[PDB]
């Protein structure tokens, strides 16, 4: 909590207000579909 | 202290709502109006004297 | 920071949550102002 983040800041430069505690932090979301693998059974369960 | 149920006993009634530089912005029919009302008033007055 | 004086922990989140209740709620009594009375306004007599 001692560390403080920062970014691009997605608000703008004008700046004639009250709020100056920008903190900002992204989160990055990545995708993969990689073809990971396997494992089959058999339903012990009435047979099928 | 310790009060009853699990969220804060406050509803909050809203007219027109959203964000903007990230800051919170609300308004009532009245804001848009105010700006030519004087106006009327104003003329008004002038008139009247 | 780690500053566990408590009125001063509540008191650095109404503060803190009152700059905006500045930008804004400064519009919004006004409102309740130029309705419920006079629609003129920072002049008296």
């Amino acid at each position: 909590a001692d560390d403080i983040p920062s970014f691009q800041n997605p608000n703008d430069w004008v700046f004639p207000w009250l709020t100056q505690d920008t903190i900002q932090i992204a989160e990055f979301y990545e995708v993969v579909e990689k073809k990971e693998t396997a494992f089959i059974y058999q339903d012990p369960v009435t047979g099928e | 202290q310790l009060i009853a149920g699990e969220h804060i006993p406050i509803v909050p009634v809203f007219g027109e709502w959203g964000f903007v530089e990230d800051k919170e912005v609300y308004e009532g029919v009245v804001r848009l109006t105010k700006d030519g009302q004087r106006l009327r008033n104003m003329i008004m007055s002038f008139n009247a004297d | 920071e780690n500053r566990l004086e408590s009125i001063l922990s509540r008191f650095d989140a109404d503060w803190t949550a009152s700059d905006e209740a500045r930008r804004e709620a400064k519009n919004d009594l006004f409102f309740s102002r130029v309705s419920q009375w006079d629609d003129w306004l920072s002049q008296y007599t």
